[PDB]
């Protein structure tokens, strides 16, 4: 299993995740998506504050990093300004690949160019073999992008003619 | 106005550790140059910390400065977000 | 080089990489104050 921390600065209402991934395993396949708190070390902990359950159709691949799958949990993840939270990923099958960004490297679309500095600076990619302890990558992080959001007045809902 | 000299010094400092062996250079943000560090310690009895000792390889430019903080350790061996002591060392 | 430290490394002063065979060149002083100090002032 691979996780990746982040924190934000005010108290934000995390809607929903971005993540990519280079290869997926068969039909029957299934990744589970899990948000856990960090500790006072700076590593994850056993809390879980979100779950979800991603099939193989849902988990879209490409070989550019371009597919971006959505996570979508049921109860919004209240963010607390300050505080640092981390994404899990995890899944029994052996045959998952995500891409990753890693400094110095070449970028996959653009070979010319080179990944100067550290990809995001305020996190750090994590490894493990039983998802309890976690190895350190400094130097790498994922490609992901966290959605946030704020909440209007009244919602409606249309359905098709009967 | 007109200045000053502390003639009786109102404590005493000792060393009381010393790592004085040195083989190498380490950046201190080695994870972000372009194309911070810490060090854990522990005494025996309790001992009143005056001052620290520290040596540089290299420093940059007049404007820059580093911030020295003293933190405490966590139960599994790790550096924790609680702070005892920080000041702000310029170039000079 | 000092048995019971750890160098560290870290991205973000949260996650730390430890080292366990090297170590900082380093000292640490500590005090014994005394009963009395004094400052003398340069003459008016």
């Amino acid at each position: 299993p691979l996780a990746q921390s982040f924190q934000y600065d005010e108290n934000r209402t995390i809607s929903s995740l971005g993540l990519y991934f280079a290869s997926k395993g068969d039909k029957q396949s299934n990744v589970v998506i899990q948000i856990r708190g960090m500790g006072d070390q700076g590593y994850p902990n056993k809390t879980i504050y979100a779950e979800t359950v991603m099939n193989a159709d849902d988990i879209k691949v490409s070989n550019n990093a371009s597919a971006e799958t959505r996570v979508y949990f049921d109860d919004p993840m209240m963010a607390e300004g300050g505080k640092e939270y981390a994404i899990v990923i995890i899944t029994e099958n052996s045959d998952y690949t995500m891409w990753v960004g890693t400094r110095t490297k070449p970028k996959i679309d653009k070979p010319n160019e080179v990944i100067s500095g550290n990809p995001y600076l305020q996190g750090v990619l994590f490894s493990s073999s039983n998802a309890s302890t976690w190895t350190p990558h400094q130097n790498s992080d994922l490609k992901f992008g966290i959605y946030t959001s704020k909440f209007n007045e009244t919602a409606t809902i249309e359905f098709e003619p009967i | 106005h007109i200045w000053g000299r502390l003639i009786s010094a109102p404590f005493t400092e000792e060393r009381t550790i010393y790592q004085g062996q040195a083989s190498e250079t380490l950046n201190v943000n080695p994870y972000n140059i372009p194309n911070p560090l810490a060090q854990s310690f522990q005494y025996d009895e309790n001992r009143t910390i005056s001052s620290l000792g520290l040596y540089f390889a290299s420093k940059g430019d007049k404007q820059s400065n580093v911030v020295i903080q003293i933190r405490g350790m966590g139960d599994q061996g790790y550096p924790n977000k609680t702070i005892y002591a920080e000041t702000v060392m310029n170039a000079d």
